[PDB]
């Protein structure tokens, strides 16, 4: 369990850090399928059971809409990676590099005073989130699919051709 | 000496540092997105530090 | 918990404007019709209105975990419905001339009215972060309606890349909260505190970091000015006005009911944001022949002012009153200016008119536009017999009673600051320069109706007084 | 107990074979048989004439919108598959939210087809012209 | 026998990644990866603290967080086509002629 987790992070950490310094799109999409499979392996050994399987369905669907888009945008041999590479330099990343390490030092320093009794990791079902979905949460339901309605009608609007 | 009104200058004072201050803000606002996020994340980073300090 | 029917009938309002989103949605399947599907509009929005009698009637009390009905629910819910029907009344003349479609903007904008009802309502964080994406989306959209244009499109990228990074910020502050506390709801939020643990207050500061996002609060406001420009001018009377107001209201809510409220830090670090809020957003103004962009940065100054008023919280009493009145005269105030701008702006015909050569002169043509917008900027000035001076008073005086000095001599310094470009604008109306439909008139009456309230209320403000103090949460 | 982690030992030692039989399969393809030379023979296959371009372009796909929708609607299908393994404890109750949900879906998703969002067919294949 | 705080430590490091390549990236496309790996990142945060509670409100909230990241990756891919239909180029430095 706890070796799950424990690689299965170290792999989303390492994988999102490919993603974040790659030049050719279709490798970013691919590290970015393997961070997201290991934050469900994550999901799997804390007993989110639900969550990491919702995890990998929605977003192998995500990431091939992407690669679509990529396919049709991006992809053109050497030209983007060239253009890409120039893009990056030392000093385009070293600028934000100690902001987001100072963020995450003051996040952290947070994080280690907090009370923890530490994640036994038993499993919350699939069924015990489907009642407290449409349990408690029903207005969160409902409104939910107000806010997908609005992502289509803002979809079909802006993305379209004449 | 006087005919330049040295005291109505001095109270002009605070509207050319308002000019001035003025100015010096509005070349943060330059419209470039991944400033505006290095501020949001710059923001963050104070108000964070700020809540830990005390 | 489950739904009662009382619980139905507090309910009325979001399930109106939710119907009228699925009928809205259904007559524009079955055929395209701008008339129709505004007038369904603008019905369902009035239907939502008339049924705060209904929720009135009924009392306050709580529906489900995530949502809470009292009569500070009835006053920021009337607040957005009435900034969403100005929105469709200044739409439809803007709208008139735009070659696309133009159905789907009154969808977005229902579905936006929907998530100011939800966050007057919202009582838990699911709630919360729910209605600001229920707003922030369909703003996306909206922003952005005018696409085939420079401005609009550049405005709606970085109108939903900047609120999805402030989102990700809020949602990862709200996790750090539940990680702290264990429970979601606004009243549970430090219970199991000694209130200053380090994770609590790292949360809050990731959800402040969000929320002044949303509300332009310096550092998060830089978005504003070129959001503001960029938008539809309807669009961009919906986004100072509604979402500023839903936003102000969940978070004076959340900040009544969580035991951190009363945190130090988290007042001190709220202050500082409320000092740099007002002075840099009037400073920014100085210089503007935008009158979009000066209204952006007006936007801001008007949310410190607010914000001064929400830090006083815990202290004294009159903070909330403060926030409802003030709210109340900005709505109208920023209604007036931004419909002018819209009926100056109609019907869409490209870049809209928002240069201050535009405006320079605009009583020789168009009279009352002048008076209103002028009345508009004396009231966004403070300027007594408006309702934005009443606003500023009682933002002051809760300012005085809590002894707020600091933030005292902002808003005195910060008001002298304003009356400089606000009065440029106000006499440039004036200066010497070198339609024909009844929607067009409806615009024109809702932001002639906006001045005389403005006037009226700066002068006697006791009704609006009655009415904001008869809008108590429940403690 | 035992069975439980029977079974997990079971799962990794069915995922471990299944990878090193393709892996084994992969090499031993590798390695064996001979290899051809020719001077055309690394030149992708377009039926036996020279490329104008290469595979490396700006191919527009033409049902990008259906793909924006399919993300949004594999939510709603989420939704729904949390609301069917606990259908008996919600009750009328969450029947009744889950119809105004699949109503709200059925509804868009009604839009979307009568708007012509879901169509991407050229004009001259909508085979319009029969007898 | 997880802790919770190596939980949370590893979101904020996926979080502070993700708002890395959010800022450093001039592509459109690369920074709405960034905005799903962060909204990822606040979801696996919410995970965590539900599982340490023991309650179904940490994946109650990151249904609805991915919800979000759906709708917002459909608008944001929208508009990426617009930029690229419009300007040829995913530069997000080119839209910048709004300013002051
Ligand atoms: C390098 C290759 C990938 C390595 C990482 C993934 C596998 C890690 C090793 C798992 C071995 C099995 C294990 O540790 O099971 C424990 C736990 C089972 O659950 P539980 O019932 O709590 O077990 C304790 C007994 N009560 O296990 C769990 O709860 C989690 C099960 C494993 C994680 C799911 C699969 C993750 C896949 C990651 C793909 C990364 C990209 C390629
Ligand atoms: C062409 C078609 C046009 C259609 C009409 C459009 C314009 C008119 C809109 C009408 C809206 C009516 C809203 C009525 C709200 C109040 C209803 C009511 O009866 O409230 C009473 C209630 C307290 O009284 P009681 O019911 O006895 O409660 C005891 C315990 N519950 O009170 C409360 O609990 C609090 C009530 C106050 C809440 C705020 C008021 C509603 C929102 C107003 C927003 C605008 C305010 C600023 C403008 C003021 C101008 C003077
Ligand atoms: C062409 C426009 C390009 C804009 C790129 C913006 C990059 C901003 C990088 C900011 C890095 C800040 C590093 C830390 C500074 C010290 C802490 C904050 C100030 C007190
Ligand atoms: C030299 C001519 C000057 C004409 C000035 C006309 C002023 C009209 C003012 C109308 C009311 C405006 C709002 C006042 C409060
Ligand atoms: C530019 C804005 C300047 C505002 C000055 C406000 C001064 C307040 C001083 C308060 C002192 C309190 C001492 C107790």
């Amino acid at each position: 369990m706890e070796f799950a987790f424990y690689i299965c992070g170290l792999i989303a950490i390492l994988a999102t850090l490919r993603v974040i310094t790659h030049t050719n799109p279709v490798h970013a999409l691919l590290y970015l399928i393997i961070s997201l499979l290991a934050i469900s392996g994550v999901f799997f050994s804390l007993g989110a059971y639900f969550a990491g399987a919702l995890e990998i369905i929605v977003y192998a669907g995500a990431i091939m809409v992407l690669f679509v888009f990529v396919v049709m945008m991006l992809n053109l041999g050497g030209s983007e990676i060239e253009q890409e590479r120039q893009w990056l330099k030392p000093q385009v990343w070293i600028g934000p590099a100690i902001l987001s390490a100072i963020m995450l030092v003051v996040i952290v320093y947070a994080i280690l005073g907090v009370n923890d009794q530490g994640i036994d990791g038993t499993p919350i079902s699939a069924k015990a989130v489907g009642i407290t979905l449409f349990g408690p949460y029903v207005l969160a339901v409902e409104l939910a699919s107000m806010l997908l309605l609005a992502g289509l009608v803002v979809a079909f609007h802006v993305g379209r051709e004449e | 000496l006087l005919k330049r009104d040295p005291l109505n200058s001095m109270m002009n004072i605070p509207a050319v540092l308002s000019r001035f201050a003025g100015k010096g803000l509005l070349l943060s606002e330059n419209g470039y997105l991944r400033w505006y996020v290095a501020s949001m994340s710059i923001g963050a980073v104070v108000v964070l530090a700020l809540l830990m300090v005390l | 918990m489950t739904i009662t029917p009382q619980n139905l009938i507090a309910l009325l309002p979001l399930l109106i404007v939710g119907l009228t989103v699925v009928v809205v949605m259904l007559s524009i399947a079955w055929r395209r019709n701008h008339f129709l599907n505004a007038t369904l509009s603008v019905i369902g929005l009035n239907a939502a209105l008339v049924s705060l009698w209904f929720v009135g009637q009924a009392g306050a009390m709580d529906v489900t975990p995530l949502m809470r009905v009292d009569g500070f629910a009835m006053l920021y819910t009337g607040l957005v419905l009435l900034a969403s029907l100005a929105t469709c009344t200044f739409a439809y003349p803007w709208l008139e001339g735009y070659n696309d479609n133009k159905d789907e903007f009154y969808l977005l904008v229902l579905i936006a009215a929907l998530g100011g009802i939800l966050l007057a309502n919202a009582n838990h964080l699911a709630s919360l972060f729910l209605g600001i994406e229920l707003i922030s989306l369909p703003l996306f959209g909206l922003v952005g309606y005018a696409f085939r244009q420079k401005r609009s499109l550049e405005a709606s990228i970085k109108y939903t890349i900047l609120s999805a990074a402030a989102s990700s910020f809020l949602l990862f502050g709200m996790a750090l909260v539940y990680a702290q506390s264990g429970d979601l709801s606004f009243v549970a939020l430090g219970k199991n505190l000694m209130l200053n643990e380090p994770l609590l207050l790292a949360g809050f500061g990731l959800m402040i970091v969000g929320l002044g996002f949303k509300l332009s609060l310096v550092p998060f406001h830089l978005w504003t000015p070129d959001v503001y420009q960029g938008a539809p001018a309807p669009v961009s009377t919906f986004l100072a006005t509604a979402s500023k107001i839903a936003i102000f209201g969940v978070v004076m809510r959340l900040f009544l009911y969580a035991p951190v409220g009363d945190s130090e830090a988290i007042r001190v670090v709220l202050a500082i944001i409320a000092f740099a809020s007002i002075i840099f957003g009037n400073l920014m103004a100085l210089s503007q022949t935008n009158i979009k962009r000066l209204l952006g940065y007006s936007s801001i100054s008007h949310l410190g002012y607010l914000l001064v008023a929400l830090i006083a919280l815990q202290t004294g009493e009159m903070s909330m009153e403060a926030v409802g009145v003030y709210l109340a005269g900005y709505l109208f105030s920023s209604l007036g200016a931004f419909g002018v701008v819209s009926l100056m702006s109609s019907p869409y015909r490209g870049p809209d008119a928002d240069s201050l050569f535009s405006y320079r002169g605009l009583f020789w043509h168009r009279p009352i536009l002048a008076a209103v917008m002028t009345v508009m900027m004396l009231s966004l000035a403070g300027i007594p017999m408006t309702l934005g001076f009443i606003g500023k008073f009682y933002v002051l005086a809760v300012g005085v009673q809590a002894h707020l000095w600091w933030l005292v001599g902002a808003v005195v310094v910060g008001s002298a600051i304003g009356l400089y470009y606000y009065l440029r604008v106000a006499v440039s109306l004036y200066l010497h320069a070198p339609p024909s439909n009844w929607q067009y008139s409806a615009g024109g009456i809702v932001v002639l109706i906006s001045a005389l309230l403005v006037l009226v209320l700066g002068v006697w403000p006791q009704p609006l007084i009655s009415i904001v103090r008869l809008a108590m949460p429940l403690m | 107990s035992t069975e439980v982690i029977a079974h997990h030992w079971a799962f990794a030692i069915f995922l471990i074979v299944a990878i090193g039989l393709c892996c084994l399969m992969l090499v031993g393809g590798w390695f064996l048989g001979g290899r051809a030379r020719a001077r055309s023979k690394n030149v992708p296959f377009e039926s036996g004439i020279d490329s104008v371009g290469s595979a490396r372009l700006r191919l527009s796909a033409k049902f990008y919108l259906v793909a924006m929708f399919f993300v949004i609607f594999d939510v709603e299908a989420l939704y729904l598959f949390a609301w069917s393994t606990s259908i008996r404890e919600s009750g009328w109750v969450g029947f009744v939210e889950a119809a105004i949900f699949i109503f709200v879906l059925l509804a868009g998703l009604v839009y979307l087809v009568r708007i012509g969002a879901l169509d991407w067919t050229p004009a001259r294949s909508r085979r319009e012209r029969m007898n | 026998m997880i802790p919770l705080q190596h939980g949370l430590i590893l979101a904020a490091i996926l979080f502070v990644l993700g708002l890395t390549g959010l800022v450093i990236r001039r592509n459109l496309l690369f920074m709405l990866i960034g905005l799903e790996i962060m909204i990822n990142a606040s979801a696996l945060a919410f995970v965590v603290a539900g599982s340490y509670w023991g309650q179904t409100d940490g994946q109650v909230m990151y249904i609805l967080a991915i919800s979000l990241a759906a709708a917002e990756a459909s608008i944001g891919l929208a508009l990426l086509l617009q930029l690229h239909r419009r300007r040829q180029n995913l530069n997000i430095d080119s839209v910048s002629e709004m300013r002051g």
